[PDB]
């Protein structure tokens, strides 16, 4: 149930990346996000520090480890 | 991902089709479709033919199902007398455990090596529990063995998971030695005897003394174990990095593992190990990048196939067909090579 989700997620991210490559500003940025791109997640950090954290995790690290959450938050 | 979705039965190639939930059969010496009456609710990663050749286990990370192989009859010895589509009885194993526990993964399934007994199936799960099932009672395991030190498993809670297990030849304590590999490279031994109705399982005893002691713990990357059927027992431990440790099992009394050789596969990656039924000094390694053949003479490593992950691998040893390896890639390219 977990590994299966992971592989589907990987496939979707591959598809999004391919679409981005083919296209190469707003949907550009949105699919920048759907992959978890650190810059575009930074340039519109305008809500809070924890909001930033949550967005970052959701996109960059869909699987979250409770033990390393402290480092991520710092 | 690397998978093993094919097997060979009596000179028929069976190829699992996940979309149709069926085996396609080809008589190598004639196309039939063996349809599952109850389709698997999980992605099949491996197909295991029973020692009795009457059952096929469909194995996935979230479940196991056994298909009952239909009877052969008629002039050509075809399934159900040569019907194009044969409805096969399928029986889910341990379904309640995988449905109740969203985090529980099957690490490996293996058949108990006895041909004369009812085929017993052993399930290794990510909680460090070995569960032994009989095909008569598939809801309740006949035996449950926790792989914690006898002083979730405490070890599984520490992150030490058992990854692979394999049977050695019948040994006088007569029982089958089961070797069990942890992700840490730690190997344990247990004796299993199945006498008709009573399952005698020995204590877990895995204090194998590495010869030579590891300077840095055999990486947290140990992925497969293979026992070669020889005396003394030779254990092959494979890592995700491509290192293969050839360990000779000697008496110490807990037995010790003497590393005779360490062999790196030039892979440029989880490895599956396959015994050669004809050459006991040879085995095959299937991985995402190809097939290696390893011959114990340094060991002779041949990169047979450089890929497109392997979706199925088997060694045919038939009088009429000869000895040949069959490889199927993820793109369904069928590569046959004489061995």
């Amino acid at each position: 149930t977990l590994t299966e989700f992971e592989l589907k997620w990987q496939h979707w991210r591959e598809e999004c990346e391919r679409h981005l490559q083919n296209g190469t500003v707003h949907m550009e940025a949105v699919c920048r996000v759907l992959l978890g791109d650190e810059e575009v997640l930074l340039e519109k950090r305008d809500t809070t520090w924890y909001h930033f954290l949550v967005s970052r995790l959701l996109f960059k690290h869909p699987t979250v480890k409770p033990t390393e959450l402290h480092f991520y938050a710092q | 991902q690397l998978r093993n979705l094919l097997c060979v039965l009596d000179g028929d190639l069976l190829v699992w089709d996940a979309e149709e939930c069926a085996f396609h059969t080809v008589t190598l010496r004639g196309e039939q479709k063996l349809l599952c009456t109850n389709p698997p609710l999980f992605d099949v990663n491996e197909v295991l033919l029973s020692p009795t050749q009457h059952h096929v286990a469909l194995v996935g990370s979230k479940g196991v199902m056994v298909l009952e192989i239909p009877k052969r009859w008629g002039k050509k010895s075809e399934f159900e007398g040569g019907e194009k589509t044969v409805n096969c009885r399928t029986i889910p194993i341990a379904e309640r455990i995988f449905t109740s526990s969203t985090s529980l993964l099957l690490k490996q399934a293996i058949w108990y090596p006895s041909e004369t007994q009812e085929p017993h199936l052993i399930l290794l799960t990510s909680d460090n529990i070995l569960r032994l099932y009989n095909l008569q009672d598939l809801f309740t395991p006949v035996k449950v063995i926790s792989l914690s030190s006898a002083e979730r498993s405490y070890k599984a809670s520490l992150g030490e998971t058992a990854v692979a297990c394999d049977f050695g030849p019948l040994a006088v304590l007569v029982a089958y030695p089961l070797y069990i590999l942890y992700e840490t490279g730690e190997t344990y031994l247990m004796y299993i005897d199945l006498q008709k109705s009573n399952i005698t399982v020995g204590k877990l005893l895995g204090p194998l003394p590495m010869y030579p002691a590891a300077e840095d713990n055999y990486g947290y990357d140990a992925c497969a174990l293979l026992c070669l059927p020889c005396v003394p027992n030779i254990i092959v431990i494979a890592t995700e990095s491509g290192l293969l440790y050839h360990c000779v099992v000697l008496e110490g009394l807990i037995p010790s593992l003497y590393v005779f050789e360490c062999v790196e596969l030039e892979l440029a990656c989880p490895i599956k190990l396959h015994r050669d039924p004809i050459c006991p000094s040879r085995y095959h390694c299937t991985h995402v990048a190809g097939v290696h053949s390893v011959g114990l003479t340094k060991c002779l490593v041949e990169h047979i196939l450089c890929t497109s992950p392997i979706q199925g691998f088997w060694i045919i040893s038939d009088l009429f067909l000869g000895t040949s390896m069959i490889c199927i890639t993820c793109d369904f390219e069928c590569i046959v090579r004489p061995l």
